[PDB]
DNA sequence: ATTATATTAATATTATATTTA
């Protein structure tokens, strides 16, 4: 239940943000406050303030990582979302604020998987 | 009692363990989720004169249930049992009786897929 | 009792805050799902006047229409023990009761209200009629969620000694909500609306948005306000080109619009001059 | 209570900091996406204000609205147990406690509370109502981002070497956030909201950037502020005019804004003398 | 998924970033702490203090690779995207600030690709 | 506890090495992006003045906040464990451990620190809130790379040839910080800042630049400090011109800094005798 | 005329010379 070909502005940022949070969560199980808990109240609204500084933290949130290559991985799979992403908007219509959630949970859920993102991955 | 087991299939809802709400609800109880405060306030044409006469005969149910439920359901904040399985109760009816289309009938338990 | 055709065109837009808040979604203002026009009830504009009214007269034959513990009931029982107690027949005790009212209270006589409560005394149809606004360009939800340093109920607070309880509060950063509203005779000259209450009204739409102030509504101004009147108290021609007349789109190479100094008001009165006339209040 | 009209235009920038942080957002100042102004709520200066009076006071029937540890349910429990404990049929309690509360409390009279918790006592639509703040010139965040050498808790993220936990610290380099506001007067005199209360309220706005600092919000200072006070309580023009008398805009040929060296503030107070007043109190 | 042609100071910023950060990780495959765990925390909001150590340091991560076409290719890239750069401003814009990561993001999986790169090279 | 107010104007330069570096660029100090200020964070002289009060004192009441081997975690359940363990009901029980917290450690008592982890027990708000220093001249950046004849990991350079690890060491030569810097007297009277804490906090501040040194910060020394003692605890006059009367400028026709003997530190104490005070311990 | 209340998943994308009267 994911469509990473549909040229949406919101899917592609809520699927950026959903990859982000799941980087943050990889980084370290005892996280208590992630960026879900005060980026996301702005990302669908704000998204050129907060995504700033998400891809100033992803790097480290990256080498924080224990495996080098789920890194790999993660920034492969944040390009092909970003693929359709020409640009970061100012603000996004209502439909497009709602297409940021639809994105960001489809995203979630297609990450959150046993065989998939790696599946995906291997053939690229 | 054919119109009478199809109704109350149709209107049967997920419950929880120990609830107060029979399996089966009553008409006026069932209507009273639908009413001002009291089962009192109905509309004698189309809720309390129509309701029972699609219920008893197996007929189809008017859109002023949905509209009667919507209302009631946005106003009190709350979908107790009484609005929800009537809006169930009347989608079934609509899917066997042609007046929809796209959807599909909807079953006892929770539909984790339906794509609606 | 007017006897003239007004067709205002009410402008007004938001600096920072929640105008027309929609308790139906929790806090944010009322827009357009498909597009993204901001909207803004009539109701809004119409309380606004009634605290300029409120604030701007304190004397008799113009109530104001109180607030909270203003029970409608008994502001209609104590109207309704005046002239016509009970010698009047009911019938024409109800249009007399009616006629009393508005030639009493303001708001009833200007807009309207509920008088069927226990003891009926009809109803007023109205004659100054507003609708809901609406803006031109998509406006954006900013949604500035802010906190509080302080518990309500004790039931809520923390385990500990950190007793906050945030929340949000929606702000919106413009959006000239371009409002519509008619004025009609017929049932102004049965409520009493003279001349001189349509002047109040006027001076109420135009001098609301310096009083009625809040934190969550922010600043809000009014632009213009166009009205249009006519001659007679019949149909000279269809309202829709008429409003449509004063049309309000973008500026330049803009995306989207920030103060006044992005937007451009169309004012070409030029085949409104047959019977009609214009006149300029608010801009 | 006061019986004149206050707009005035407060004026504040930002040396280096985190001024009004946060609409859900991480750690930076709410700004324009469109644009790029920053934008600050008035939440910050009414506790700045609550703030200074709390340390410049120690006194009764002027109540601070206490921090932390202050229950607003155990709050409105104390002041219910005093002239109105039940002999006063709920309708008019409320609307005595409020009172009571209006002239106990100073953050209710000159803004306002909630206090329709448990034992409901009424609301306070308050006089004195400021609005969000917002920059002229499109600001840039800074983002400095510095680290500690001691860990918090003791997660798995606590290393067995350098025990440190990073961060970030927005910083912001200017901005002179054009702050606004209008005041009432109809809710001031239910309010009980005299004059040394308005006098006290411009003396805390003036100067509750040199006392309220901390490491997040660095240096912030109050320009000018120049409050227009009427003559009546009625509507003379509208404020969106008076408000844009006053412009703050760019000097000579500099991109950006590092001080009050870089700013023209354009004050030609000449159509404002008809029947409004003028003063300087910040600048 | 990359403009060439957008004429964004932003935009080629970030591929500026992107390809400085993948010489970087093509000089050695075993790095630990890369540019972008350091430099892109303020590369958006100040490239002219980034930028110059950025470009004083690329010529030695040219010469650190093993294959000195790959090094051409990549400063052909660079100046291709610089195009577009006419100075290096003092600070982004919020629009700018996104598309910085925009074209960040563009870049890196523009040159992370099978044939892409050496086939753009190859009509110059 | 103090009494008086205290605008101290902090003044430091760097001779050769990397103040207040950012971890947000790699290794350089910050600095203004559209100027080229050099910009130093206030962390910097706490963790100087932790560090002089740690090597000049070694007693208790007098906590210096451990380093590296220092859970918060740990440390707040060892100050919860002394006179309110369990019997003061959560709420003053929080507010107990904060005034024994402040009475114990002198980072919380003069600054402050997050106390609000698993055991909560509140927040101090802080008196003496430190600010971002700022440079005046456009300082430059020297970047020193410097290189190393030993590899440090097994990585993919140590190969045979000697095994380097060259980098960057960058590095400053001058910039005066125009440092600034306000104590309250609220928050101090309920922290315990004794006026004995503030002396050893001047002595801190003047004598932290000549044993906090490094190999990377180089040589750092402090200019002057003009500390604005007031006279009450309200607000005389705003502290934007107090702070803006020692102004900092070019000297002659120079076109940077090297020194002091560049630098003419206009020192002009006329207009603040009022109800103020001065007094120079650094310069 | 309630219910319920404890953790999904994680191992490498890429990588070979523009132009020089």
């Amino acid at each position: 239940g994911l469509d990473r070909n549909r040229q949406d502005i919101g899917y592609v940022l809520g699927r950026l943000f959903a990859v982000l949070e799941k980087i943050q969560a990889e980084a370290n199980p005892g996280l208590n406050a992630t960026i879900a808990d005060r980026y996301f109240g702005s990302a669908s609204s704000t998204p050129i303030a907060v995504f700033g500084t998400l891809m100033r933290l992803l790097p480290h949130h990256l080498n924080k990582l224990e495996f080098e290559g789920r890194a790999v991985q993660l920034q492969w799979e944040i390009r092909q979302i970003l693929e359709h992403c020409q640009r970061f908007p100012n603000h996004l219509n209502l439909e497009q604020q709602g297409l940021f959630a639809i994105g960001y949970y489809h995203e979630t859920q297609f990450l959150f998987t046993k065989d998939a993102l790696k599946n995906l991955f291997n053939e690229a | 009692s054919e119109s009478i087991a199809a109704w109350y299939d149709d209107l049967q809802m997920v419950r929880g363990e120990n609830s107060p709400y029979p399996e089966y609800m009553p008409l006026p109880r069932l209507l009273g989720n639908l009413v001002l405060d009291g089962k009192m306030e109905n509309l004698p044409s189309d809720l309390i004169a129509q309701i029972t006469d699609a219920a008893l005969n197996n007929r189809v149910l008017p859109v002023s249930l949905l509209q009667a439920a919507l209302r009631r359901n946005k106003a009190e904040q709350k979908i107790t049992y009484g609005r929800a399985s009537l809006l169930k109760a009347y989608i079934n009816r609509a899917i066997r009786a042609g007046r929809l289309k796209n959807m599909k009938e909807l079953t006892m338990g929770l539909d984790r897929n339906r794509q609606d | 009792t007017i006897e003239k055709r007004y067709d205002f065109v009410f402008l007004f837009d938001v600096q920072d805050g929640n105008p027309n808040g929609d308790p139906d979604a929790g806090n944010l203002p009322r827009i357009d799902p498909q597009t993204g026009e901001g909207l803004v009830t009539d109701v809004c504009l119409k309380r606004k006047v009634r605290n300029f009214i409120q604030m701007t007269q304190n004397d008799e034959h113009h109530d104001i229409f109180i607030r909270e513990k203003g029970i409608l009931n008994n502001l209609i029982d104590e109207a309704h023990e005046q002239e016509n107690v009970k010698g009047k027949e009911k019938g024409e005790k109800t249009e007399a009761a009616r006629q009393y009212m508005c030639s009493r209270y303001y708001d009833i006589r200007t807009f309207g209200a509920v008088m069927t409560t226990g003891k009926n005394a009809g109803q007023v149809r109205g004659p100054v009629q507003l609708t809901f606004s609406r803006s031109i360009d998509p406006i954006m939800t900013l949604e500035h969620s802010i906190t509080r340093m302080a518990v309500t109920n004790e039931k809520d607070a923390s385990e500990t000694g950190d007793n906050r309880t945030m929340g949000r509060k929606f702000t919106v950063p413009y959006g000239l909500y371009r409002c519509h509203g008619f004025i009609s005779t017929h049932f102004a000259k049965q409520t009493g609306f003279s001349e001189n209450d349509l002047e109040l009204f006027w001076q109420a739409l135009v001098n609301m948005f310096d009083h009625d102030h809040s934190a969550a509504r922010g600043q809000m101004n009014a632009r213009g306000l166009y009205v249009f009147e006519h001659s007679n108290n019949l149909g000279d021609a269809p309202a829709d080109s008429l409003f449509k007349r004063i049309q309000v789109v973008k500026k330049d190479g803009v995306e989207v619009v920030r103060s006044f100094d992005d937007y451009l008001v169309s004012v070409d009165d030029k085949n409104l001059e047959e019977t009609k006339l214009l006149r300029k209040l608010g801009g």
